[PDB]
């Protein structure tokens, strides 16, 4: 349904 | 309303459970999200010994992550706390480091 990503560093 | 309250320079341990490598995850981590700001990666562990452990530039030498796999458990070491580690804290499953959030822990650091 949905999902909230935090996303590891560049 | 309520949470945790350190001073400046003061040290502090989270911990969150872990359920152990699903289909769709190999690790654990956490995020913050400040006052009025958008929610930012702190820390992130494989469950696989070696394979991985990030950090945010913002807490590398003064936050350590670490798993004990036969507790089914990750912690996460904030010591040297500034004001700007101000924030709600939230943990979540990782897949390759990145958090997956579908619950937290306020923490005020005074100067």
């Amino acid at each position: 349904g949905s999902v909230q990503i935090v996303y590891k560093p560049k | 309303s309520g949470g945790v309250f350190v001073q400046s320079g003061g040290s502090l341990r989270l911990s969150c459970a872990a359920s152990g490598a699903t289909s769709t995850f190999d690790g654990m981590g956490w995020f913050r999200q400040a006052p009025g700001k958008e929610k930012e990666f702190v820390s992130a562990i494989s469950y696989e010994q070696g394979s991985y452990t990030y950090y945010a530039d913002s807490v590398k030498g003064r936050f350590t992550i670490s798993r004990d796999n036969s507790k089914n458990m990750v912690y996460l070491q904030m010591n040297s706390l500034r004001a700007e580690d101000t924030a709600t804290y939230y943990c979540a499953p990782a897949y390759e480091g990145d958090l997956y959030a579908f619950q937290g822990t306020q923490v005020t650091v005074s100067s």
